[PDB]
């Protein structure tokens, strides 16, 4: 059945010694730190529903997507453009605002600002890995795609499956 | 050169902390977010230097003391100015207070070239009364 | 015996700090200039959150300063007859509001808090 | 079987916040890097400034960093052997902190806090 692996992984240095290299494919792997952050990264892109979910920074360094929720009633409030200087008399302004944007999931390959870094994949076979892989991969997906309304009986707080 | 006591170093280190806490609140916007995320690629872009970019207020870097300064505030105003007569005027006054308490250990040797230069005629008088009585 | 704007606020952030329900509501801003008390939107108080690490909409209700101050309310300078009915007007007021503070949270159904 | 540095001062910060009386303690200073919860060193707790109206040393308790920081004493990471032998010890020591923060003043005896 061979590997059949397009994607690049390594073994423990210490086990290696005593094993034949044919034989590696079986014993426990890990994958690499930027590459486990790579394959989520071009998987989240390909997979997000635009609709309910939006990404919002995409970088080699850093990986932010934030969950859409609509509110039903078109928020409206006030913000103020001369809020950024203290001095000058402050100037109103209305804004209304229909999709409320929430931060769900953001990782990054390495130590950068907050980000948390993204583990490794690890798995006992290169099949066992995959399957690692897939299952984690679809649990994110799973979250990202989660419906979105935002509750008529429960005005406000947060939102309910539709 | 003046004394500290508890209390103003507990007022002290409450600055500072409220400082940090203004630097965290610039770090926490989208907009200031979203610049320094992008102009990190583009220096990464630009070489491969494992930095990154941030945005925050010099004053809370470097600490209150930096950038205090004196405003002329009048009284029944709650407005901070940085006019310019006064300016001339009280900056003779921060010489005043220094002489009294500053040099006690020297002799210290004015030498006061032309005072009169745009100095209206009545502080004229009145830097002439602090010269000499 | 009308007492001023200054004071005032001074009564209602002194009360409203000695004797809040953190468990129902919390205080973000406490500035001499301004003072903003939310809601907590969150479950029965004793260590909701430890358990969760083992498994491993902000919303306001009162906004007042003394003076006016970016988009705070202003507050209402207290007004009576003499020292009793300032005493006791000061006293409803505060109980009416700070029993709005201190109830507890809509359940709201549907969304069951999410 | 350890949590981390800034989990384990995290926690703490969002507990104290949720059982925190006013009655007895304070909080200070409540920032991401640090944290002083100081006791209230004051008499009865109803309608004190209100009865002022009519008639016309501070001391730290608390004091936690997530990271060194000013002179803040450093957060300790919780260790357990086992997950729930953690979970009983991150328990214990928080209401021994706690009971701790809220025990009531001392009568002060001979000066009657003053």
């Amino acid at each position: 059945k061979l590997q059949s692996h397009n994607f690049n992984l390594n073994y423990n240095l210490l086990d290696r010694i005593q094993t034949h290299p044919m034989l590696l494919e079986t014993k426990p792997c890990y994958l690499s730190q930027e590459e486990s952050y790579k394959i989520i990264r071009n998987h989240i892109k390909a997979n997000i529903n635009p609709k309910f979910a939006r990404i919002t920074s995409d970088y080699d360094f850093c990986l932010t997507v934030v969950k859409v929720l609509e509110l039903y009633k078109p928020h409206e409030y006030i913000v103020d453009l001369n809020a950024m200087y203290k001095r000058r008399k402050p100037k109103l302004e209305k804004r209304f605002q229909t999709k409320r944007e929430v931060e769900i999931y953001k990782v990054a390959p390495k130590a950068y600002q907050s980000y948390p870094i993204v583990e490794p994949f690890s798995g006992k076979d290169v099949e066992d890995l995959k399957s690692n892989i897939k299952k984690f991969l679809d649990d994110l997906m799973a979250k990202i795609n989660e419906p979105l309304v935002e509750c008529k009986c429960c005005k406000g707080r947060g939102v309910i499956l539709n | 050169e003046s004394q500290g006591n508890e209390s103003d170093e507990g007022i002290l280190n409450n600055i500072k902390s409220l400082t940090d806490q203004v630097n965290q609140q610039i770090g926490e916007m989208t907009i200031i977010k979203g610049f320094q995320q992008e102009i990190t690629s583009e220096y990464r872009s630009l070489k491969k230097e494992e930095v990154s970019i941030e945005l925050k207020s010099e004053m809370a870097i470097k600490g209150f003391f930096s950038d205090i300064i004196p405003y002329i505030k009048k009284d029944g105003d709650s407005n901070y100015y940085p006019g310019d007569g006064r300016r001339k005027m009280l900056s003779y006054s921060i010489y005043n207070y220094l002489a009294k308490k500053k040099y006690e250990d020297k002799i210290v040797i004015y030498l006061i070239e032309e005072p009169e230069i745009s100095l209206h005629r009545s502080m004229q008088i009145a830097l002439s009364k602090q010269l000499f009585e």
